């Protein structure tokens, strides 16, 4: 724009300073060659020449001193203006003392060439300024030449050399733009990539422990990088011995959370959960998951600890301090049971949707029943606990109320797009080149040889075929046929770039050798004119800045150096030192210069490639990280939480089902190395249920979490819009249709299974519910309500292979067109009796 | 670290899953491996093969509704002896018991019943056994390697072996083939190298011990169909063994049992012309083995999609040279599939 492009050249200051300093080196090189030509050869009659070049030299080293100064920031382009005005006074002052007999078109014109392109390359003037300075210097310099036959060709030289000059100018600073832009976006997307890498790192470290995370941190197996985007799916489980298990839960949880406004229960429940998280992080713990009212931890399955069980039981005494100190904070009438067992556990992660690091063993279930066999105030600890437990506590009988258990209480500017301009511009300037080569004849009407017209013919036909081929290759007509572009650029690789570039470069020198064969000094005006002609047209060769420096500069040296020296030697008396000395500064000039431009072009391509790669890596980082955010938490709770910290949401009517695999216990048998092949089967099944939800119409269902072998999902949350085509009970009905669907899916799963069947039972309820978020840096989205307890106690007691319906669901689904039958009225805790209906008939 | 070298030697091994129908000879093949390329229970379980055998025949005589009575009924105290020890897990094997099974083996209802024990459930290696028990009343001479290979043992539960053949790693599983054990077969579906399948040849007039109602051969066809179309088995080629060649050969020499009277696919069947014979060969034997070969290969025609193949070879459990030859060919083919991907 304005300010940032200004700061660009504020930091592109030292390199323009650098090339400008060696332009000053070229200026002292120029005063050096004036010093030798007026030093050894001739003009030993007046020594007027040497002093402005000598003060021009103390301008050179003196402004090399002045390059370092600090009154210089708003001065250095104006310092170039001072420099080129001393140039102008030097050449315009030293030109005129002629017309006595000797100095020809070649001398003063060569001066003007070196001055003009030393200006238009490096001196870093603006558009307007270098423009009118070059043009004004041209016209007053050529009328210094004078004091309608050949002067017309002089003006053709001047206007063509201006047009190629402004061409070089505009391409120079547009590369100066685009290089800076690519580098700037390259320095934004790298640090954005690093910060969002830290955000993804937070999402990994909010769901899982450190070990499997650090396997995901360095692509150690690319099965996981292939698992971000047939035989068996991969999943991590390790079967580890000598760990311990702590379960804790509130007794009598039925009525105690009645009058909560769904934030007060969040307040005390998440307050006690915050104190839980405090004592876990202070007591070196492995917390797992909140199962409604039950909270639980284990003892060091990544890190097997030396006094691990003591950490577990004194940790649970920490939970005794939690219930006494937070209860007598709030002055409640509540309590909690604790059951702790030492044993072996196979741990890991199943599933591929909403998954979570969980644990599995019958030792875990032993802890579950010790909570079921629990009692308040003291920790319920097994045989395998107390068999090695240092006896430093108060051990008591955990006896039956009706298995050997104790209690403890305490103690623009594109590449071929620019090649359009250097070729097309190169052939319009070639047009006025050969036009000027012939219509110098105003005292004649035709060039003598016909081979000149042959070079005109094949030259203009080759440049026009390159013209039409390139321009219809670019501007995308696609009317007749484009396969000849593919089949002819199919052989035009990076080396035919060199070669056809050498063709279009090398032919205009033969076109100024349209006047080369026979006589050219009957009039010497033809001779001096054709010398000035070929030294004019030789400057053309830089326009392909996109080929190499030794190659184009050497080829340019060949075609621009052969017949000049060689045609000086056949015979007009003394011109050689000055004419081919200025050929020498011409040649080192063109070598150094196009060398510089092709290096600049290569650096532009570099600075585009690297920014492209970093852009790709931040694209992959956003897909993987936001894929985890779409994994762990739901969508509009990400809309509420995404820019904030809290969440609590009432809900009034919603549907919820349980699914219960029955016979997984009898299928379990663990005579093998952990038996975890059976968990590979189970994980293939749960993964198939994961694939059931990726339908677009069945993207309206939200899976809650996995609970052992009990599956869980709900709906009535995705309709966050008051749409005009959304039925108030549609997700209920289609959720039932999905329930019969997944009945058919488990039927097909036992169809692949051999000689065996898995049974299951499902239970339904609609009603009001509670949307909530629990954790702090280790989170979980969860729902609550009496409704989930109703469907919970339903499908807990439900008969297999059938669909379990509530009486109110019986009231609604028939009028959505479904047949049922009355089963009875089964006892429901909290409800007394509740009237039961079933779907299969 | 050492995860990469251990995981690469984990790649470089040769795990062999050995499924197959019930009591086929899979454990016999594993015994053949430990005789080729590798201490008191043998007396026990061989003599319990003896006991369960002789009481299964002697009890099973009156169970045959074609009335099979004793041609020598004068050993009724030996009959009642076998009815006395009929259900007892403990026995001391006196020489008098050897006189009991000896003198039973002198009777011809035992021998024609051995010609007809396929009519019910009974072992198929007792003609070895009663001759050996005629010799091995004492066992001061330790019984041989053929004695090891005839030793019937019920097989269930995953047993593993890691033996090496000329810088070739062997870790393989014997798996049971009874119906209730079939819930355990997916335990070894974890990406094993090769799957080798074995069916007893003579099981075209016998039934399984589950129902005693349907032929073991059609049981084998059902099993091959149930594995052959799975969504977990499509990436492993199967090498198909057909064990118990010679028992089928002596039932051909019997000429009493016909598959075509049971399975009339064999009735209008003709012999295959792409054969590769055996020396001194009855063409009905050839049409038999090529018939059953075409029966399983006909099921292999129905699928595969060039993914999982079917390689029918042949073997019997009494040849060292056959296990040598076709198992070296197995090593060649599992070298190809071991470097398939
Ligand atoms: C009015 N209903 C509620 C309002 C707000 C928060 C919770 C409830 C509620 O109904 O809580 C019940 C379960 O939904 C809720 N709930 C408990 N575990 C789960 C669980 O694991 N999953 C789900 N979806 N809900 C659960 O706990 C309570 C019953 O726990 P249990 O039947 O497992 O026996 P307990 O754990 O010993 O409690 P108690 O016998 O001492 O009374
Ligand atoms: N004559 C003869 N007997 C055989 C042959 N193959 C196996 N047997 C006998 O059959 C008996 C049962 O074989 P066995 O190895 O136990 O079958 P299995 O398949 O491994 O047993 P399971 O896993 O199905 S329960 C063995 O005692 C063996 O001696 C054979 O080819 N010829
Ligand atoms: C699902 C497999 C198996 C055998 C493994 C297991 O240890 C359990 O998942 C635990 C203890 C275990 O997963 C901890 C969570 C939870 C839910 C409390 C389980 C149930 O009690 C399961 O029993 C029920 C009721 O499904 C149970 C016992 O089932
Ligand atoms: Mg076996
Ligand atoms: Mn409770
Ligand atoms: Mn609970």
């Amino acid at each position: 724009s304005v300010n940032l492009e200004e700061a660009c050249m504020e930091r592109c200051f030292p390199q323009t300073q650098r090339r400008f300093r060696y332009a000053l080196f070229y200026i002292g090189f120029a005063c050096l060659l004036w010093s030798i030509y007026f030093g050894v050869h001739m003009k030993s009659k007046l020594i007027v020449m040497v002093a402005p070049a000598l003060c021009f030299l103390v301008v050179c080293v003196g402004f090399f001193l002045f390059t370092f100064t600090k009154l210089y920031a708003r001065h250095y382009v104006w310092t170039s203006l001072v420099l080129t005005l001393l140039v102008f006074a030097l050449t315009l002052a030293a030109q005129f003392q002629v017309l006595t007999p000797c100095l020809s078109q070649v001398g003063s014109f060569s001066m003007c060439i070196e001055v003009l392109f030393l200006l238009y390359t490096v001196m870093h003037l603006p558009l307007y300024l270098s423009l009118i300075l070059g043009v004004a210097y041209s016209v007053l310099f050529e009328t210094f030449g004078y004091h309608h036959w050949e002067l017309l060709s002089r003006a053709l030289l001047h206007l063509c050399i201006h047009a190629i000059g402004i061409h070089l100018f505009i391409m120079s600073q547009v590369r100066s733009r685009s290089t800076f832009l690519k580098v700037g976006q390259s320095i934004m997307h790298g640090k954005d990539l690093e910060v969002e890498k830290a955000l993804k790192e937070r999402m990994i470290h909010s769901v899982m422990p450190r070990i499997i995370a650090d396997d995901l941190m360095k692509q150690g197996d690319e099965e996981s990088e292939n698992s971000v985007k047939i035989a068996f799916r991969p999943f991590k489980m390790q079967q580890i011995e000598e760990v311990s298990i702590l379960f804790a839960d509130i007794v009598g949880f039925t009525k105690m959370s009645a009058n909560k406004s769904a934030h007060a229960l969040v307040g005390l429940l998440n307050d006690l959960f915050g104190r839980f998280d405090r004592l876990c992080e202070e007591t070196k713990c492995e917390k797992i998951s909140t199962l409604g009212d039950c909270y639980y931890c284990v003892a060091g399955c990544p890190e097997p600890r030396a006094d691990h069980a003591y950490c577990c039981i004194e940790m649970g005494l920490g939970m005794i301090r939690a219930i006494e100190q937070f209860c007598q904070e709030k002055k409640e009438m509540v309590n909690m049971r604790v059951g702790v067992h030492t044993g072996t556990v196979l741990c890991g992660i199943l599933g591929m949707r909403r998954f979570k690091f969980d644990v599995w063993s019958n030792d875990v279930n032993l802890a579950n029943l010790m909570e079921q066999l629990g009692v308040a105030g003291k920790v319920h600890i097994s045989e395998a606990t107390a068999k090695y437990l240092d006896d430093r506590y108060e051990m008591e009988d955990g006896k039956v109320t009706e298995l050997k258990t104790y209690l403890i209480a305490g103690q623009f500017a594109s590449a071929t797009f620019s090649s359009l301009l250097d070729v097309l511009l190169s052939t319009t300037v070639f047009l006025i080149l050969s036009i000027t080569c012939f219509l110098r004849y105003g005292a004649a009407s035709t060039p003598p040889p016909p081979a000149a017209l042959a070079v005109f013919g094949a030259a203009l036909l080759l440049e026009i075929l390159s013209l039409v081929v390139s321009v219809r290759m670019v501007f995308f007509l696609e009317d007749v046929m484009t396969c000849t572009k593919r089949l002819l650029e199919w052989i035009a690789g990076w080396l035919p770039r060199h070669f056809i570039g050498a063709i279009l470069v090398s032919l205009p020198a033969l076109a100024v050798y349209s006047h080369v064969t026979s006589e050219f000094e009957t009039n010497i005006h033809s001779t001096m004119f054709t010398g000035s002609a070929v030294l004019t047209a030789v400057v053309q060769y830089c326009n392909f800045c996109q080929l190499s420096s030794w190659m184009r500069s050497s080829l340019a040296t060949v075609v621009g150096a052969g017949p000049l020296l060689l045609l000086l030697y056949v015979s007009a008396s003394l011109i050689g030192q000055e004419v081919i000395l200025v050929f020498f500064l011409l040649l080192l000039l063109v070598w150094f210069l196009n060398r510089e431009f092709e290096v600049s072009y290569r650096l532009h391509y570099h600075g585009d490639v690297e920014a492209d790669l970093h852009r790709t890596k931040i694209q992959s980082m956003r897909d993987q990280a936001d894929w985890l955010l779409r994994n762990i938490i739901p969508y509009h709770v990400a809309e509420q939480l995404k820019v904030s910290q809290t969440y609590s949401k009432n809900h009034d009517s919603g549907g919820v089902i349980f699914a219960s695999i029955v016979n997984f216990s009898e299928f379990y048998e663990e005579n093998y190395e952990g038996g975890k092949e059976c968990y590979r089967v189970l994980n293939e099944l749960i993964g198939d249920f994961d694939e059931l939800l990726s339908k677009p119409d069945y993207s309206s269902i939200e899976k809650i979490k996995t609970i052992g072998a009990t599956y869980m999902a709900a709906s009535g949350l995705n309709a966050t819009q008051c749409r005009d085509g959304s039925h108030p009970q549609e997700h209920l009905q289609i959720l039932f249709e999905f329930a019969k669907e997944m009945m058919r899916v488990v039927d097909d799963f036992n169809n692949n299974m051999l000689w065996f069947n898995f049974k299951l039972r499902v239970g339904f309820n609609h009603g009001p519910l509670t949307a909530g978020v629990i954790g702090t840096t280790k989170l979980l989205y969860d729902i609550w309500g009496d409704t989930v307890n109703i469907a919970s106690r339903m499908d807990t007691t439900g008969v297999e292979c059938r669909i379990q319906v509530s009486e109110e669901s019986y009231r609604v689904l028939s009028k959505m067109g479904y047949e049922f039958d009355y089963r009875g009225t089964v006892n429901v805790k909290g409800k007394g009796q509740m009237k039961t209906y079933l779907y299969p008939k | 670290k050492q995860l990469q070298k251990d995981k690469q030697v984990y790649r470089a091994t040769h795990r062999l899953l050995l499924l197959g129908a019930g009591e086929s000879g899979k454990s016999t093949i594993v015994k053949q491996m430990r005789i080729l390329h590798v201490k008191a229970t043998k007396v026990q379980d061989i003599k319990n093969n003896l006991k369960e055998a002789i009481e299964t025949i002697v009890a099973a005589m009156s169970n045959l509704v074609p009335p099979v009575e004793l041609a020598n009924p004068e050993n009724q105290f030996r009959v009642d002896y076998i009815l006395s020890v009929m259900n007892v897990p403990d026995f001391d094997f006196p020489p008098e018991f050897y006189e009991h099974a000896k003198a039973l083996w002198e009777d011809e209802g035992v021998r024609a019943c051995y010609e007809r024990s396929n009519e019910y459930q009974l072992i198929d290696c007792a003609q070895y056994f009663l001759d050996k028990i005629d010799v091995i009343k004492q066992d001061d001479y330790v019984p041989s390697d053929q004695d090891l290979l005839r030793c019937r043992v019920l097989t269930s539960g995953i047993f593993e072996t890691k033996f090496q053949v000329d810088k070739v790693n062997f870790h393989m599983f014997d798996v049971g083939g009874q119906r209730d054990e079939r819930r355990k077969w997916i335990q070894c579906f974890n990406d094993v190298t090769a799957i080798i399948f074995v069916v007893a040849s003579s099981s075209y007039n016998m039934v399984i011990r589950e129902d005693n109602q349907t032929n073991r051969l059609q049981e084998a066809l059902n099993l091959f169909k149930s594995i052959w179309n799975n969504r977990w088995l499509r990436t492993i080629s199967v090498i198909l063994f057909l064990n118990k060649q010679d028992l089928l050969a002596e039932k051909v020499l019997a000429g009493k049992s016909k598959i075509e009277d049971y399975f009339p696919e064999f009735a209008r069947y003709t012999t295959p012309e792409d054969a590769t014979p055996e020396p001194g060969e009855d063409p009905r034997v050839t049409r038999a083995k090529y018939f059953i070969r075409d029966e399983f290969l006909r099921i292999s025609t129905a699928s595969g999609d060039g993914r999982h193949y079917c390689y029918p070879h042949f073997t019997c459990a009494v040849d060292t040279e056959n296990i040598r030859r076709v198992f070296n060919d197995c090593r060649d083919i599992i070298q190809r599939m071991h470097l398939r991907q």
